[PDB]
């Protein structure tokens, strides 16, 4: 796959295997806190004993192979001696700790891109991001195909990169690393239909030896011009409501007709009729047949304590 | 006494006539005063040899419990309800037992009742309402979720789960459940919904929805009047707001009076309602008087710290002030709030709070470093992140943060910003301290960490001299290093040149320790026991060296003489230390303890003065000879009294 | 008593503990010689053994009823095997209502309102001294060595002659019980059991002590290392410096929570639960010397 | 009626003072608490309680008065059991 695959992926692969190894070792209890004659050492694993563990699991055939594999990890920095570093791995009862255990944790730009890509792949594997599907572009069907335009939308929606420009730039870095490659010609990431394939897959790691807010209660959809026509469905009525210490207790939430949204059953309005299924066209004399509900809400508050209101009062139709 | 005298004479037939009449009085036309008289009679009869009066079987364990409950004699209720429990355990009994404990302000006892239910009855018998009473909102939600999945949706189980959501504060999920179910609901549950639905809308800041819900709340409810008054202040209806608040206070009459009658603790709930009411009065001024604003903030800050540290109460209070004060305009309020959420074990809400203050999501921007703007906020996030078991990130951020801080300090240090510069040093100091404690938890104790964590604590000490924790932590670090190196010699040398090198090495770490402990003693000024004992351990072991003695001499002068009274026993134990330079300074120290507060010294000294071994009694007498000159009367009195008491003690 | 002063300071500083009014009842101790000294007399106190004796004579109950039941069923109790002892002990417990202390706390109290307050203090004070006694290592807690305040209701421990697990070390009548958590004390608490006030109080006390482990360690190290007080450790043994090192390490493990297993650290809730099981285990209780009264 | 009009004036000064009366707050608080307790005082409790409100409000004396005057919480819960006027 060229220099890009041979270098970056190999670095990625050893890190993925090292992480797989660390999780396995913790389950096997190889890495455990130790105290040497009242001198503690947390999250430690003895170098000499580890070789035996590797032989049992068949990762390393003999002492040579185990040392070589661990030396490769040391040349990367995935592990470090708890005390002053001994550099090349040695078959001695000595305490070592992983970099990812925060002992040193040397970060780099490649690692951050790799780690983010790995985390994204877990999201892509999960149902949460189901963009991965078999799809055909340029006459060829490939698995794990997700449109580049769809991916950019998903990043903003998911919140991994809220800014589209930042999201698109991040993919270019991954494309340079090779984490994501366009299916056919490795075309650089663009907000287009361009189908992409994930070259790096976290699963099946390598082996050591191989290294609705609003509410609407009005049934009538629209009454504009339905009311204006004289007679027929409704009979007009005028309601005069007196102010109260606790307020009138009614809400109007009709865009054009300004229908009454709700009425307080214990309030003065409910005592003087004022049922929920009503429409208003004039308040305190002024005709408000065609205005917004909020504008009417401004007028009723700015008006006097006693409000003159006209209710359409549909007759059960 | 009259009753017992009579009740003994009666030949059982008259006792039944009496007991039947007692039943009628309790059962029918019960009067509080008569009841508590007859309850005190039943308790008095329990203490009597005759035994409790047998009424309608079981000694009226059910009736007297019901009667004590109406009398609000919750201790009598508990005792009687426990007698019934002893005969048999029932779910009904457990429920009443729980409610009794909550009324009695004994939360721990009620929690134990739930543990009994878990073991002996399992899970089905535990209703979700039981968690609700115990304020186990996390476990109540699990119960209401399990119940509402299997059983068909019911008004009661819906309100129960919604009530839990508002206590947790999950306003997102609570507002979705509201919008979904309005027409599906009856008008009775509708009125029980809006009080919780409005809270959710208010939390999200959607004022149109909030107006719809508040109208559905009954006016008669005290809470409903307050909610209406809130939509007044949103619409700037100041005149109507004051009217609504007054009616709200009027409705709180009944609640405040009833709770105040039986202990202050029950009245606390009502007290919080008036707290929020009078704060709403101080929002009208805040919206009218720009000149009064900074006073209001100081008042608000001082008031909230007097209030109790319960997270529910704070959320209520903060929501009120948030009507006219965005969280950015007052950071310290919401940070202290987040800390309570952290301490109470609800870091999810704490996290949301901190994200809202930060501005962005740090977790999403893993590669990006934490924002520097508002550093006090950032620091709170890191120490939260540590509690969230993301230490690897937190530690790395702290290293980056201090580099930014120290660069932001250097470049921005002008003569003008001196308060800013001083605050930055105080922050960095708290950062440096976290580094050390974290490094030990992450790395461990070994040859490489100790020089590093010392570098950090040293910087912390520089940036905040007066701060107690910076000196104590630095001192304790140095002392541990001295012990660790000594053990290394024992492990390798015991099991010529190395001890002479160790002399320079330990003295390199010993002189810092002495200076630090003496400064950390003065700073604590009343909590220096640990520090003072550590001084003694160091003094006795290594003080025979000239350099360690020198530091101690200046320290013993500097330190106050009241501190040494704590450790008078430990001093006299080593009165005869073979090392001369130690013993000579002990005498000089005891001398000054003698000259002021001799009553603290005479008793242990008199015991040493008559010790069998010569060196102890010789030293003790030499000190007493000097003590005598000041008073002499005490020495003669105590020497006689003690000799006579010994004679008395063993003939 | 210097140690108790330190712990009381720590409890005062913690707000949760302060709200619960947790504290250790302590008294003045003034030595006068190697033999003699003055102890401050605590008023309104009486030994637990006296209370049970006087209650059982009033109610005409035999004072040695539990012992008599055992010797009746199996007169060779002392020489029986462990399993046999467990049976014998259980047979006594099933045929005796172990409610004497709870019942007498009621009768003694003037009124229910006071009674409830006395019991709350009682439960918390016991939990506080259970955890502190475990760390300090205080053994040999037979009912003659603890007395109960008849007004405040708080428990008081006296005569700390045995410390640092001396009782466990001695071959004769070895004590395997870390702290006294017998059934009668449990009955005296809330009806539900140890799950309530006792367990919650133990969690709070353990958390505070673990947080301030350095302060506790400093006090312990100074007096233990003193040559004058070294004699007690030497008597327990069967040199002296080596013995002291082990004792400090054992105490450190308890504070960390590694006492049960050095390899695995234990959280405060888990460690407390394991301690309760050891105290309440029937097998451990049976071994205890009969004078300790494992059946009260 | 003389003391009643003096209290209504002190209450109006409270708001106008704008934190310049803090030095005198402990003096007026003692005086008023002397007048709050008992019904012997001619001055109406209503205006007594009202002016105390204006002082606490404007000057910002919160929580700290509780330490100085421990009976304050017992005094204010006694009016709720005694007073019949709503205001
Ligand atoms: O909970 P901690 O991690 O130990 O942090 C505490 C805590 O700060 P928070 O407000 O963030 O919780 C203290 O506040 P309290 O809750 O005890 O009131 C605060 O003390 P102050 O209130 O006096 O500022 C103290 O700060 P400091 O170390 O300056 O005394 C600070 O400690 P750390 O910042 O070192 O964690």
């Amino acid at each position: 796959g060229g220099a890009q695959q041979r270098e970056l992926e190999r670095m990625a692969e050893v890190l993925v295997t090292g992480e797989q190894l660390r999780l396995r070792l913790h389950e096997e209890k190889v890495i455990k806190d130790r105290r040497h004659h009242l001198k503690t050492y947390p999250n430690c694993f003895v170098a000499k004993e580890l070789i035996d563990w590797l032989i049992e699991h068949k990762e390393a055939s003999d002492r040579e192979t185990a040392i070589k594999l661990m030396q490769k990890l040391a040349d990367r920095g995935i592990i470090h001696h708890v005390c002053d570093e001994h550099k090349e791995f040695k078959d001695v009862k000595l305490f070592y700790r992983f970099r990812k255990d925060d002992g040193t944790f040397p970060l780099d730009n490649e690692v951050k891109a790799f780690m983010r890509g790995q985390r994204l792949y877990e999201k892509l594997m999960s149902p949460e991001n189901t963009l991965l599907q078999p799809r055909e572009e340029e006459g060829v069907k490939y698995e794990r195909t997700f449109m580049a335009s769809e991916f950019l939308d998903w990043l903003v929606q998911e919140g991994e990169a809220t800014t589209r420009k930042e999201a698109e730039q991040l993919c270019h870095r991954l494309m340079e690393h090779g984490i994501i490659q366009h299916v056919s010609s490795k075309h650089p990431f663009v907000d287009s239909n361009l189908l992409y394939q994930f070259r790096m897959n976290f699963r099946r790691r390598r082996r050591l030896m191989e290294l609705c807010n609003p509410k609407s209660v009005l049934k009538r959809p629209v009454t504009s011009e339905e009311l204006l026509t004289p007679g027929a469905p409704y009979a007009r009525k005028t309601f005069t409501i007196v102010g109260d210490a606790v307020g009138w207790g009614f809400v109007v939430r009709g865009s054009k007709p300004c229908h009454i949204q709700a009425v307080d059953p214990s309030g003065p309005a409910a005592a003087a009729g004022m049922k929920v299924c009503q429409f208003v066209v004039s308040v305190n004399g002024l005709n408000v047949l065609h205005v917004d509900y909020r504008t009417v809400n401004n007028l009723i508050l700015t008006g006097p304590r006693t409000i003159v209101m006209e209710v359409m009062e549909e007759l059960e139709c | 006494a009259a009753f017992v005298s009579c009740w003994s004479e009666l030949n059982e037939d008259q006792q039944d006539e009496l007991i039947r009449s007692i039943e009628l009085a309790l059962t029918s036309q019960d009067i509080a005063e008569v009841t508590q008289t007859l309850l005190n009679l039943a308790e008095f009869m329990e203490h009597s040899d005759k035994g409790p009066l047998p009424l309608r079987d079981d000694n009226g364990i059910v009736l007297l419990g019901e009667r004590a409950a109406k009398c609000r004699a919750y201790a009598k209720a508990l005792h009687y309800k426990e007698l019934e429990f002893q005969k048999g355990p029932t779910p009904a009994i457990l429920e009443s037992l729980i409610s009794i404990n909550n009324k009695l302000q004994q939360p721990e006892a009620a929690a134990g009742v739930l543990e009994y239910a878990m073991k002996h009855f399992g899970e089905l018998e535990i209703q979700a309402t039981w968690y609700e009473k115990l304020h186990e909102w996390e476990d109540a939600l699990v119960a209401y979720d399990k119940k509402m999945d299997t059983n068909k949706d019911d008004p009661e189980l819906m309100l129960g789960r919604m009530r839990c959501l508002e206590a947790l504060g999950e306003w997102g999920q609570l507002h979705q459940q509201c919008c979904e179910k309005w027409t599906l609901v009856n008008d009775e549950t509708q009125a029980k919904m809006a009080r919780m639905a409005a809270a959710a809308a208010w939390g999200l800041g959607q004022w149109d929805s909030m107006e719809e819900y508040t109208c559905m709340i009954p006016r008669d409810t005290h809470d409903g009047a307050f909610y209406r008054a809130v939509l007044a202040l949103h619409q700037d209806l100041f005149s109507l707001a004051q009217q609504c608040i007054d009616k709200a206070r009027d409705l709180l009459d009944a609640e405040l009076t009833a709770m105040a009658g039986e202990s202050y603790s029950r009245a606390y709930g009502a007290m919080v309602s008036c707290h929020m009411l009078s704060e709403l009065e101080e929002v009208i001024q805040y919206k009218l008087v720009p000149e009064r604003r900074e006073i209001i903030r100081q008042i608000w800050w001082e008031r909230l710290q007097g209030c109790q540290r319960i997270v529910e109460d704070w959320q209520k209070i903060l929501m009120v002030r948030s009507l006219v004060v965005s969280p950015h305009e007052d950071m310290r309020t919401w940070l202290k709030y987040a800390s309570l959420c952290g301490k109470s074990g609800r870091l999810a809400l704490a996290h949301k709070t901190l994200v809202l203050l930060l501005g962005v999501d740090p977790s999403r921007q893993l590669d990006h470093p934490l924002p520097t703007v508002h550093p006090q906020v950032t620091y709170a996030y890191m120490k939260n992140m540590w509690k969230s078991a993301r230490k690897i990130d937190a530690f790395q951020h702290m290293q980056h943060f201090v580099q930014t801080m120290q660069q932001q300090a250097q470049h921005a240090i002008a003569t003008e910003d001196q308060q800013h510069k001083q605050e930055l040093h105080k922050l960095m100091a708290r950062c440096f301290l976290k580094l050390g404690e974290w490094q030990l938890n992450l790395q461990g104790i070994n040859e490489s960490t100790i020089p590093k964590v010392l570098q950090y604590y040293s910087a912390a000490t520089e940036h905040d001299r007066s701060w107690y924790k910076a000196w104590h932590a630095w001192a304790v670090m140095n002392f541990e290093a001295v012990l660790h190196y000594k053990h290394q010699n024992q492990a390798r040398d015991e099991k010529k040149k190395v001890t002479e090198d160790l002399s320079k090495t330990l003295l390199m770490y010993t002189v810092p320790a002495v200076q630090g402990f003496f400064r950390s003693i003065s700073l604590s000024r009343g909590n220096n026991l640990q520090d003072t004992l550590r001084v003694l351990t160091l003094w006795f072991d290594y003080g025979h060296w000239p350099d360690v003695n020198e530091a101690l001499v200046e320290g013993v002068k500097a330190i106050q003489i009241d501190t040494w009274l704590q450790v008078i026993p430990q001093l006299i134990a080593r009165i005869d230390t073979p090392r001369p330079l130690v013993g000579r300074l002990i005498h000089q120290l005891l001398t000054d303890i003698g000259r002021y507060h001799p009553q603290a010294l005479i008793y242990p000294l008199t015991v040493a003065s008559k010790s069998t071994t010569t060196a102890r009694h010789n030293a003790a007498n030499k000190i007493l000879k000097n003590m005598c000159e000041h008073s002499n009367t005490l020495v003669q009195q105590a020497m006689m009294v003690s000799e006579e008491l010994i004679r008395v003690a063993i003939l | 008593m210097q140690l108790f002063g330190l712990v009381n300071t720590l409890l005062a500083n913690d707000p949760t503990s302060l709200r619960k009014n947790l504290s250790i009842q302590r008294y003045a101790v003034i030595p006068l010689s190697t033999n003699s000294g003055l102890i401050g007399w605590v008023p309104h106190c009486d030994t637990l053994h006296a209370l049970i004796r006087d209650y059982r004579e009033k109610k005409k109950i035999l004072l040695n009823i539990e012992h008599r039941i055992m010797l009746r069923m199996a007169p060779d109790y002392d020489h029986l095997t462990l399993m046999q002892k467990v049976e014998v002990f259980e047979h006594a417990v099933n045929n005796t209502a172990g409610d004497d202390l709870a019942k007498l706390l009621w009768l003694k109290s003037p009124s229910s309102e006071v009674w409830f307050d006395r019991r709350t203090n009682y439960t918390r004070s016991l939990a506080v001294m259970s955890m502190v006694g475990y760390i300090l290592g205080l053994g040999d807690r037979h009912p003659s060595n603890l007395m109960l305040d008849r007004l405040s209701g708080k428990i008081l421990h006296i005569d700390f002659g045995d410390c640092f697990e001396v009782a466990m070390t001695r071959e004769k009548f070895p004590e395997k019980i870390p702290f006294r958590l017998t059934r009668m004390l449990t009955n005296a608490m809330e009806v539900t059991g140890l799950d309530g006030n006792y367990r919650i109080t133990c969690h709070t006390v353990m958390e505070v002590l673990r947080e301030h482990k350095d302060s506790v360690m400093a006090v312990l190290e100074a007096f233990v290392y003193d040559p004058l007080l070294n004699w007690r450790l030497m008597d327990t043994n069967t040199a002296l410096n080596k013995k002291a090192i082990q004792i400090i390490n054992r105490v450190r493990d308890k504070l960390t929570g590694r006492d049960f297993s050095h390899d695995d650290t234990l959280d405060v809730p888990t460690q407390v639960e394991l301690l309760i099981k050891q105290a309440t285990s029937h097998e451990n209780l049976c071994q205890c010397y009969i004078g300790w009264c494992p059946f009260w | 009626g003389v003391i009643n009009n003096v209290l209504a004036t002190i209450g109006e000064l409270a708001q106008v003072s704008g934190l310049e009366m803090r030095k005198w707050v402990d003096e007026l608080f003692i005086i008023i608490m002397d007048m709050l307790q008992d019904s012997s005082l001619l001055a109406k409790r209503q205006v007594a309680l009202w002016t105390l409100g204006q002082l606490v409000a404007s000057t910002g004396y919160v929580v700290e008065p509780y330490r100085k005057y421990p009976t304050l919480l017992e005094v204010l819960l006694n009016f709720l059991k005694t007073e019949q006027n709503q205001g």
